């Protein structure tokens, strides 16, 4: 969660944009391709 | 030949070796079952 000072007027602008991008794609967007964008391991074979 | 690999042709002739060897002298070299009738045909 992201964090803010206590009493700070920026608390409810912020919580409403994670509401918003959480609606948006943004957020599974993000998790899915910054997760395995790269995954070097397996980014089965008949042998003898 | 492939699906088994060459040590394994080797071994298996060498098993097959051991058993007849093995089968021949058990069932021929008791004297007592076949003296009478010299009497087994391995």
């Amino acid at each position: 969660g992201i964090a803010t000072p206590k009493g700070s007027s920026l608390g409810t602008p912020v919580n409403l944009a994670v509401l918003k991008l959480s609606e948006q794609g943004v957020l599974d967007k993000l998790k899915n391709k910054w997760w395995y964008d790269k995954g070097e391991c397996g980014a089965e074979k008949t042998s003898a | 030949l492939d699906p088994l690999a060459y040590e394994i042709w080797m071994c298996i002739v060498f098993a097959y070796i051991g058993v007849s060897v093995v089968l021949f002298l058990v069932s021929r070299f008791s004297p007592y079952e076949w003296h009478s009738e010299e009497s087994n045909e391995f």
